[PDB]
């Protein structure tokens, strides 16, 4: 089984797969590749969101202006939750468009992950190889090539750390949002966020 | 990291990296660090020399920054942040746009890119137009590269000293209280 | 357990177009199987003609809202109203020129039986290639597939612009701004 | 307009009544599309 | 790419062909020759256009009358903005200017029998139209090395000139495009013939 040959197994659940409900046992291998790809994407998005939400909760913002009328401090004033609503529309559209470009270019790689490729290994240069499209070759992950200095075992341990941190952030960001929605649901969040 | 330039006699003839930042760096990461260090050295040297020349009562440019908008170089202020604020927004925009065109040209026009097997922080587009170091020996060129890195790091320290003196009222000992 | 299913739809049988040497034939998208009834070469000729017309038309539609011929009579950013506003003689001359072009390009080949009698005639190959992109045979498949797909997207897009202007009464990007405006 | 997510909330909570007695049969049969005269007359296409 | 032996690779793009979208790989060598000829024509026309635009803005004009029938003079045309001068030219004057340009174009296509699209075309070469290019023999003194340098200078100046003419013609109509705040002359960015 493909579920028996991954890095996500951790001692926190013993030296064994954590599939309480047998979801991985009730699906074919292709769905397991999709699961790992989506798990890592969710984890990474979640930790980006978690650190961003903490930064917003601390009222930390850049010195300058997010538009020609709004200030970074002004749009951050209300809090992290309403900050996205207070962001100008064109900026939201631009973030969504660049995320669209990223998740289209990464999807359009033919080894893929569902059809015979490493799940979670986003192609480091999504926009390369596209005919009649040009990008500056800023490779998406490790643009300055930190992981090159690591050995294979080192980066395997760090992939395990990635899975652990991504799952923890998956919990954490939703903890932030749920604490904002239901007051006292997550007692660690003050009224500031 | 041990084969790169920048080390001098002032640190035991050895590398200065207390916090291990070079141990997590491959060849490409080290090239990026060197490119960033050199570009910061260049920018900081120009910045600190300009700030010193302006705020030290040095000569200013002759006439009008904007003949139409009515801003003389003397009336700009002879104070760094205040002068930059008083510069017209169009002037700042075209300075930054020219620098951006230069940066894009630098990235796209220096073949073997510094992050793909090229020399870090070299710009054949902008260096020695006339003749200056197109004929020097390969040991004096290395010596002057080391000098560049050294006094460039000193310029980084100096320009951030000026910035701290401006923001924090009196943070630098031997700098005025109105930087 | 379909023996020869459509590539686009595995739950439908292979149409005649799928087992064909046309550009884009490796898609098998024909739920109504109109390739069986319609001659495939005629249908591809019409496909490329409509795609070319509509991929001119979409650019014309989007750029007529913004730009005008200097001092042209009866301009209106809404092209639907601008058709009536503009002189009828302009549209008459345009239709006459296009009639001349179609007649001369399809001389004695205006019908299913008449056209494609000669084997060398290819669908859409009316000989229009001044810059000679087709002499480079490596990129010919790319350009043919690209023509087909962009023409299809342009047919759909022109329908979108036309019916959006019908809905709103305002030109395309004005309606787009009104959609992407404040609540 | 209100793009859901961009310039407005996404899913919005619904308005609800906190419990209540059983509506009488004639209360909703007289408004149903199939067992009401006005319901039948309103259960027609439009254009 | 196919645009490797072609001259045009500059000092500002390393010394490699700048074809980010790979249009030179598209199509035939005939297509690339058409692209080169169009590049050089746009170059040359842009140099002429910027020089004429500077002439119009400066107000230097020929002494006399454009047409004694309509009474329009070079001075009256000079009073308008540079793009409005074309509208101010007499209609027959525009017609015969376009006739001269069309005749030159037709002879360039016709009398230069080894065609730019055809094999051995020399796409930039319009000399062959005798006494059209360099009537004074100024280029005769030069050799192959200086001729190649001057061809590269032509290409660079012309690319810059077409960017420049687009910039000046779009600056006033599109405010804030070119950052330099100066009263660029008014008028349309595009004009029709006649
Ligand atoms: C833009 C800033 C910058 C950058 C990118 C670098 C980069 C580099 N320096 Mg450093 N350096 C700098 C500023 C910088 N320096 C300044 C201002 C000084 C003067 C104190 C020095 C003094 C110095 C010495 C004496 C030596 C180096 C060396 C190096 C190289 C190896 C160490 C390393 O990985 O550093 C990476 C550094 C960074 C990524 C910057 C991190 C900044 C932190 C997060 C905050 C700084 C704290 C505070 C605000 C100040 C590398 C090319 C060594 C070398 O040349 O080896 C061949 C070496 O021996 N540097
Ligand atoms: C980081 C670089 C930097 C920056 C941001 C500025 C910014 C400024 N300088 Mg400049 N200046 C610089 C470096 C810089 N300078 C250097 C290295 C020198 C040599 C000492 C000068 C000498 C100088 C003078 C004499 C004057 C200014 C002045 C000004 C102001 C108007 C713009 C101008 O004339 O720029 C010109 C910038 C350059 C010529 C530097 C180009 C550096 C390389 C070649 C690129 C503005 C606040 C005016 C002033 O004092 O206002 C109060 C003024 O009259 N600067
Ligand atoms: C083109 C306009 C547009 C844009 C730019 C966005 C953008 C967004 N919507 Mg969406 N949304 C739209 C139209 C749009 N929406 C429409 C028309 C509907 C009605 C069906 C929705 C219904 C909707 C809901 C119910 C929610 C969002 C949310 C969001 C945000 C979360 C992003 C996400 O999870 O994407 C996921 C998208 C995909 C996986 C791809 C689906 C689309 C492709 C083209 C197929 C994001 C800012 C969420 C929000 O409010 O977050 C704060 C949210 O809960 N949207
Ligand atoms: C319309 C004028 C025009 C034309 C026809 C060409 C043609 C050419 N250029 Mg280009 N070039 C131009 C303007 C033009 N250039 C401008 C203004 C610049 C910027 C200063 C450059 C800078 C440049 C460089 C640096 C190089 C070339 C080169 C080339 C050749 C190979 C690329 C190719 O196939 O492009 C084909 C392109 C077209 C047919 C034009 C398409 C235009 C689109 C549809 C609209 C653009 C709108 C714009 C964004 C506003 C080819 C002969 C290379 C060369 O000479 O190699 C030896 C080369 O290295 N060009
Ligand atoms: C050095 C000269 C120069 C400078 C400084 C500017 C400055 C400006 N121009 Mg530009 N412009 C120039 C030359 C220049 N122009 C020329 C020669 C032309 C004629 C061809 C134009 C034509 C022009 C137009 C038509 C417009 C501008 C506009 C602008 C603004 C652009 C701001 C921006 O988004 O930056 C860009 C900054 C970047 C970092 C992006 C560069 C990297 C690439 C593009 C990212 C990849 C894109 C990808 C799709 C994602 C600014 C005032 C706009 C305006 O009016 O704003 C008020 C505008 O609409 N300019
Ligand atoms: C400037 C130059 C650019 C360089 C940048 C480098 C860069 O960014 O590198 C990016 C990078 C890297 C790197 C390296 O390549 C480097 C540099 C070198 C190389 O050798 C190694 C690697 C690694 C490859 C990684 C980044 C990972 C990130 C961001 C992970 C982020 C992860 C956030 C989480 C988990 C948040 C969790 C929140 C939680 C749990 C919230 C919560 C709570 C509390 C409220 C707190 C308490 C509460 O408790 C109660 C209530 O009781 C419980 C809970 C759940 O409610
Ligand atoms: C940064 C910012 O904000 O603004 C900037 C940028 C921005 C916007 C682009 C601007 C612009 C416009 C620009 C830069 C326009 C550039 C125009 C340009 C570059 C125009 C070339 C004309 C050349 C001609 C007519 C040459 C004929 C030459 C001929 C016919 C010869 O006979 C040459 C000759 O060699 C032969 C063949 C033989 C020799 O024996 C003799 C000589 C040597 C004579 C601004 C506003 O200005 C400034
Ligand atoms: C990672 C995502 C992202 C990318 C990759 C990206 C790239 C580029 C590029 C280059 C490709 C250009 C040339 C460009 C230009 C502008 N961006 Mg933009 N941008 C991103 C995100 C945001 C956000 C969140 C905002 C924003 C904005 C602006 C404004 C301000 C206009 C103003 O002063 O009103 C201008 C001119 C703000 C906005 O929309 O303001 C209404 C705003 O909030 N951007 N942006
Ligand atoms: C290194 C950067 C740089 C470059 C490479 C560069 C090149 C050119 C070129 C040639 C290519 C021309 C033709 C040109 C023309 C004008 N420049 Mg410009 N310029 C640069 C920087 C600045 C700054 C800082 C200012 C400035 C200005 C003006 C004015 C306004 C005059 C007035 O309004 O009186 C005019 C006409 C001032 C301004 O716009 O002030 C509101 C102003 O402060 N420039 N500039
Ligand atoms: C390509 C350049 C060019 C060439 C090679 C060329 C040659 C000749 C020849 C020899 C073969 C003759 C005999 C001739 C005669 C006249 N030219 Mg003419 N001409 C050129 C350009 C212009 C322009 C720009 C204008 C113009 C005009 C007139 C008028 C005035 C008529 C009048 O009073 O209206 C007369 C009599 C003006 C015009 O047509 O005004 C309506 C006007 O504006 N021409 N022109
Ligand atoms: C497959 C393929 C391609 C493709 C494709 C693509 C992208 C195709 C896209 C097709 C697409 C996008 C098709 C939309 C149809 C929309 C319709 C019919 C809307 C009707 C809408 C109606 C009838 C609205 C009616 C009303 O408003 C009225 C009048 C008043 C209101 O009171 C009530 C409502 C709101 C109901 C390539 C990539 C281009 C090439 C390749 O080779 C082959």
């Amino acid at each position: 089984a493909l579920v028996d040959s991954m890095e996500g197994v951790g001692e926190e659940t013993g030296g064994q797969i954590w599939d309480p409900l047998g979801i991985s046992e009730a699906v074919s291998d292709e769905a397991v590749m999709w699961f790992r790809a989506s798990e890592l994407k969710h984890g990474r998005v979640a930790m980006l969101a978690s650190v961003g939400y903490l930064v917003g909760a601390a009222k930390i913002s850049f010195p300058g202006e997010l538009a020609k009328g709004v200030t970074f401090a002004s749009v951050a004033a209300n809090g992290p939750y309403q900050a996205w609503d207070a962001v100008p529309q064109a900026g939201k559209l631009q973030i969504l468009s660049i995320i669209l470009a990223l998740e289209w270019a990464t999807e359009a790689k033919k080894p893929h992950y569902m059809r015979g490729g490493v799940p979670g290994k986003i192609e480091q240069l999504p926009f390369d190889g596209i005919q009649g499209l040009w990008a500056p070759k800023i490779k998406f992950w490790d643009p300055l090539n930190f992981t090159g200095a690591l050995s294979a075992e080192q980066k395997a341990r760090k992939r395990k750390a990635e899975l652990k941190n991504g799952r923890l952030a998956m919990i954490g960001i939703i903890s932030f949002i749920t604490g904002h929605n239901l007051p006292g649901s997550v007692p660690a969040l003050d009224s500031s966020f | 990291v041990s084969d790169m330039e920048g080390t001098g006699p002032e640190t035991g003839g050895k590398v200065f990296d207390p916090m291990g930042l070079s141990k997590i760096a491959s060849a490409e990461t080290l090239a990026w660090y060197r490119a960033a260090e050199l570009k910061h050295s260049r920018v900081a040297m120009a910045a600190v020399t300009g700030w010193a020349w302006v705020s030290s009562g040095g000569p200013l440019f002759p006439g009008y920054l904007s003949v139409e908008q009515g801003v003389t170089f003397e009336s700009l202020g002879r104070d760094g942040y205040a002068a930059w604020a008083a510069v017209p927004e169009a002037g700042k925009f075209q300075i930054l746009g020219v620098i951006g065109i230069l940066e894009i040209l630098s990235e796209s026009a220096v073949k073997p890119h510094y992050m793909a097997g090229g020399t870090p922080g070299k710009v054949p587009l902008l260096w020695d137009p006339l003749g200056f170091t197109a004929k020097l020996s390969p040991e004096t060129l290395a010596r002057k590269r080391l000098a560049e890195l050294k006094n460039g790091r000193l310029a980084m320290i100096g320009v951030m000293s000026l910035v701290s003196a401006h923001f924090i009222p009196n943070s630098v000992p031997l700098l005025p209280g109105s930087v | 357990a379909i023996s020869k299913p459509s590539n686009a739809m595995p739950f439908l049988t292979a149409p005649p177009c799928q087992s064909s040497k046309l550009p884009g034939a490796e898609t098998g998208f024909d739920p109504l199987y109109l390739s069986e009834f319609i001659d495939i070469k005629w249908a591809r000729e019409a496909e490329l003609k409509h795609g070319r017309i509509c991929m001119l038309a979409t650019v014309g539609y989007i750029m007529q809202e913004f730009f005008s011929l200097p001092g042209y009579p009866g301009y209106t950013p809404n092209p639907i109203e601008a058709v009536s506003s503009t002189p009828p003689e302009a549209l008459a001359q345009i239709v006459l020129v296009l009639s001349i072009i179609e007649f001369n390009s399809n001389k004695d080949k205006w019908t299913m039986d008449t056209m494609f009698t000669d084997p060398a005639r290819e669908p859409g190959n009316l000989g229009f290639d001044p810059l000679k992109f087709g002499e480079n045979k490596e990129t010919r498949e790319r350009l043919a597939m690209a023509e087909l797909k962009n023409g299809r997207l342009a047919m759909i897009a022109f329908s979108g612009m036309i019916h959006q202007t019908f809905v709103t009464g305002k030109p395309l990007f004005a309606s787009l701004n009104d959609i992407f405006s404040s609540p | 307009m209100t793009i859901p997510g961009l310039n407005a909330p996404g899913l919005v909570p619904a308005t609800k009544k906190p419990a209540g007695a059983k509506p009488s049969f004639e209360s909703y049969r007289d408004t149903s599309h199939f067992w009401s005269s006005q319901g039948i007359m309103d259960s027609v296409p439009k254009v | 790419s196919a645009a490797d032996g072609m001259e045009g690779a500059a000092h500002e793009t390393g010394f490699t062909t700048w074809d980010p979208l790979g249009l030179a790989d598209l199509g035939s060598p005939a297509t690339l020759a058409f692209f080169r000829h169009a590049e050089l024509k746009h170059c040359r026309v842009a140099m002429a256009a910027f020089t004429g635009w500077l002439v119009a803005v400066s107000g230097v004009h020929f002494p006399g009358l454009c047409s004694f029938s309509e009474g329009i003079s070079f001075e009256d045309i000079s009073q308008l903005t540079p793009m409005e001068q074309w509208g101010a030219v007499p209609a027959l004057g525009k017609a015969q200017i376009l006739l001269a340009i069309g005749i030159i174009e037709h002879q360039s296509e016709w009398k230069i029998k080894p065609h730019y699209m055809a094999a051995g075309g020399k796409p930039g070469d319009l000399k062959g139209l005798k006494s059209f290019w360099d009537p004074i023999g100024l280029t005769s003194k030069m050799d192959a090395k200086k001729l190649e340098r001057q061809r590269l200078s032509e290409i660079k100046n012309g690319r810059l000139a077409m960017i420049g003419i687009v910039s000046v013609l779009i600056a006033n109509n599109m405010p804030g495009a070119i950052p330099l705040p100066i009263a660029f002359p008014a008028g349309p960015s595009l004009v029709l013939p006649f």
